[PDB]
């Protein structure tokens, strides 16, 4: 099955992918009561708070992410998305292992390696909800973003299992 | 906000400047603002029998009104005559209205 | 569930996906039967203190293991303790007029709100201030 | 528990019964009087803790009592007037609260002196005001318009470790492999 | 068989746990779901006996 398995791995590997940007492009993490500048229903997101009704509808400001080393860092880390676009590197990284696996089928390891930055991938994401949802807490609900990174987590992982898998099965073949 | 642009009983705003305004207008007088000295609204301190204050201000003659969020009281009753109430009210107790931490497991 | 918040639970099942595809991915690229699907088995069964069949060998394995074992024993002892709280823990008049949840009335042209308007009493001075702007 | 079993003031008994938040008064002022000569028992016993405390619970002006109770932490209780008490929780920064009804109910007035000539026509003008709406439109305008389950905090750090395990252990795996390829 | 099924049960109940664990999927998917009853069963009990002493 390794022509399904390595179509899995490159359809796997782009959904993470888009999910992931997706989310920590689009504004709609967070659907709170805020302002954007009377308190309206509004929907945040990793960087701008916009308004959903009134006058200033469409209306967003740019997330005043600041007003304790602790709270410091927290804030610190939560302010600059570090987490997430991390994850969106190390999928980015992860594609291009799998899209370079094929022009050269020498090194074993590149699949082994695309593996790897997914896992990595879903554990940056891991870190990033966490802190999101903390720094949050210092009436709500979570949008369609935040279930975009929740899902490109679960893909991430599944992705990299498929990779591992590969790897196996070529250094099992080839060895006997 | 920026009362050095004005002088006199136009240096001031609030509730009971409109409402010292309203009451001139209406019994027909002029009137200059005085702050009270003491900043203490009144009280005779029962040493020296002697009543400091707004209420001080207006039993000695230094003063012929006092429009200030003054409480009708029983002692005050017997030495000043007050008005029918302008505004109702109660004694009331005023209260202040914790991150868990990292590692608080 | 109510003793530990949704996000709690959302979280616990990324943690546990997370854990077991560690486990699966350092158990095979390690010199020394943790497949994926024993490695979700092992991390099921390690979450309910429930045990298994195969224990780790590895140094990586262990401590994959270890930290899943430190965080599931901290996660249901705070499910008792918080369940143990929420099971242990107006019936006035002060407490109809501190809160504001539960709207209060009188009958018109009677008694009762004339005792109200021209009450001296604190409490009941607070409750006349709220039903003669209530709408 | 201890902590969901906690509770508020939410009266004056429950300010009356503890001890470890000190409660104060505006020296000179009608409710410092009124609390002197009471003869209610709460109020007899607050009055009792007020002049005997040390150091003087007693302040000196409404913004001294204020800025007491928003820098003392949440250990001083504010005995002031219900209208003053609003308005100030109506502002910023609105980290203080009304607590419960009021303890009495009473009135400002426009005082004169004794014998004087302008006692009759301030009556007759603050009826007139009254009757107008004019008093109301004024406070309308000077207040009016002025204007539980454990959460991931408190479980945040076991996931941080949890998760550098994971990373740990990754790194530990990678160390071996090369250790052990060669 | 039944009777090492019934030694199963038993054991997950009382927190005990056993000589054999399920392999198959179905297996699995059986013993999952009595271990997460048990463990909100056992917790529901002594929280509760918490509350009432
Ligand atoms: C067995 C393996 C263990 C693996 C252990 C691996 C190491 C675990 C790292 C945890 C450190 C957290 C930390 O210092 O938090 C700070 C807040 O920090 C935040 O609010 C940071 C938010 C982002 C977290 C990353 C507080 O730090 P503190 O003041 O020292 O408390
Ligand atoms: C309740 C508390 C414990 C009681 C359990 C003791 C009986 C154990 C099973 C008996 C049994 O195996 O006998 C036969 C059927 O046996 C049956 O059909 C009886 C089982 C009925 C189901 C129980 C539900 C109600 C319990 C009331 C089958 O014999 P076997 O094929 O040998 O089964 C394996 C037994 N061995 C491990 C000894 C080989
Ligand atoms: C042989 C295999 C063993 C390897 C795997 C074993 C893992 C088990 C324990 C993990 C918790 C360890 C970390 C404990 C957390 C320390 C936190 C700390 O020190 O906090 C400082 C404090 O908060 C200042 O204010
Ligand atoms: C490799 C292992 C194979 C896996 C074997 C499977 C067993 C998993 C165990 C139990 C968890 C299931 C219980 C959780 C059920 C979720 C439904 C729920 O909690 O409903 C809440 C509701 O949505 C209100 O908002
Ligand atoms: C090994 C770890 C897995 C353990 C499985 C525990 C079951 C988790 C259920 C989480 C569902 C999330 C829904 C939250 C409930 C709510 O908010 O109403």
């Amino acid at each position: 099955d390794r022509g399904i398995q390595m179509l899995i791995t490159t359809v796997g590997a782009f959904a993470a992918f888009s999910l992931m940007t997706i989310a920590v492009g689009t504004d709609y993490w967070l659907y709170s009561r805020g302002v954007c500048r009377e308190e309206v229903m509004t929907h945040s997101g990793l960087w701008r708070t916009c308004c959903l009704e009134g006058a200033f509808r469409g209306v967003c400001k740019k997330i005043d992410h600041f007003p304790d080393t602790a709270e410091y860092l927290l804030r610190a880390v939560r302010a600059s998305s570090v987490f997430p676009i991390l994850s969106v590197t190390l999928l980015f990284f992860g594609g291009l292992c799998v899209a370079a696996s094929e022009f050269h089928r020498s090194r074993h390891s590149v699949i082994l390696s695309a593996g790897i930055f997914f896992v990595s991938a879903g554990l940056s994401n891991i870190i990033g909800i966490i802190v999101y949802i903390s720094a949050n807490a210092g009436s709500y609900s979570y949008g369609w973003s935040f279930y975009f990174g929740a899902f490109s987590f679960i893909i991430a992982e599944i992705v990299g299992v498929v990779a591992v898998h590969i790897y196996i099965e070529k250094h099992q073949q080839l060895r006997a | 906000k920026n009362a050095n642009q004005f002088e006199g009983n136009d240096r001031y705003e609030g509730y009971c400047v409109e409402l010292a305004a309203e009451i001139a207008k209406h019994v027909g007088y002029s009137y200059r603002l005085e702050i009270v000295s003491d900043g203490k609204y009144g009280a005779r301190d029962p040493d020296t029998k002697a009543w400091n204050g707004m209420v001080g201000e207006l039993v000695y003659g230094r003063a012929d009104v006092a429009v200030a969020p003054l409480t009708i009281t029983l002692v005050r009753e017997e030495v000043i005559d007050f008005s029918k109430p302008f505004m109702s009210l109660g004694i009331s107790i005023m209260i202040k209205k914790s991150k868990p931490g990292v590692f608080s497991f | 569930l109510d003793p530990l918040a949704y996000e709690i639970w959302m979280c616990i099942v990324f943690a546990y996906i997370g854990v077991s595809v560690v486990l699966f991915l350092v158990s095979r690229f390690s010199p020394y039967e943790f497949g994926i699907f024993n490695s979700l088995w092992f991390s099921l069964g390690a979450f309910m203190q429930q045990g298994c069949d195969i224990s780790p060998r590895s140094l990586s394995g262990r401590i994959v293991g270890g930290v899943w074992w430190f965080f599931t024993l901290i996660i249901i002892s705070s499910y008792t303790a918080n369940l143990a709280a929420f099971l242990t823990v107006i019936e006035s008049a002060e407490d109809l007029a501190k809160q504001t949840e539960i709207a209060y009335g009188t009958l018109e042209a009677g008694s009762t709100k004339e005792f109200f308007r021209r009450s001296k009493i604190a409490v009941f001075e607070k409750m006349w201030t709220y039903m003669k702007s209530a709408e | 528990t201890v902590e969901r079993m906690v509770s508020p003031i939410e009266s004056a008994e429950d300010l009356a019964k503890q001890t470890e938040i000190a409660y104060g008064t505006l020296e000179a002022g009608s409710t410092k009087e009124f609390f002197r000569r009471s003869k209610i028992a709460v109020f007899e016993k607050m009055w009792t803790y007020m002049k005997s405390a040390e150091p003087s619970v007693f302040v000196r002006t409404t913004e001294e009592g204020m800025i007491r109770v928003r820098k003392s932490k949440g250990k001083y209780a504010y005995l002031l007037e219900s209208t003053m008490n609003e308005y100030i929780e109506q502002r910023k920064p609105c980290d203080t609260m009304k607590v419960g009804g009021n303890l009495d109910s009473k009135g400002y007035g426009i005082a004169t002196p004794k014998g004087s000539a302008l006692r009759g026509p301030v009556n007759l003008a603050v009826l007139k005001l009254s009757e107008q709406g004019v008093l109301d439109k004024l406070k309308s305008k000077w207040w009016y318009d002025k204007g539980s389950a454990l959460s991931l905090s408190n479980v945040a750090g076991v996931f941080y470790i949890l998760i550098g395990g994971l990373g740990l252990a990754m790194l530990v795996a990678l160390i071996e492999f090369c250790y052990k390829s060669r």
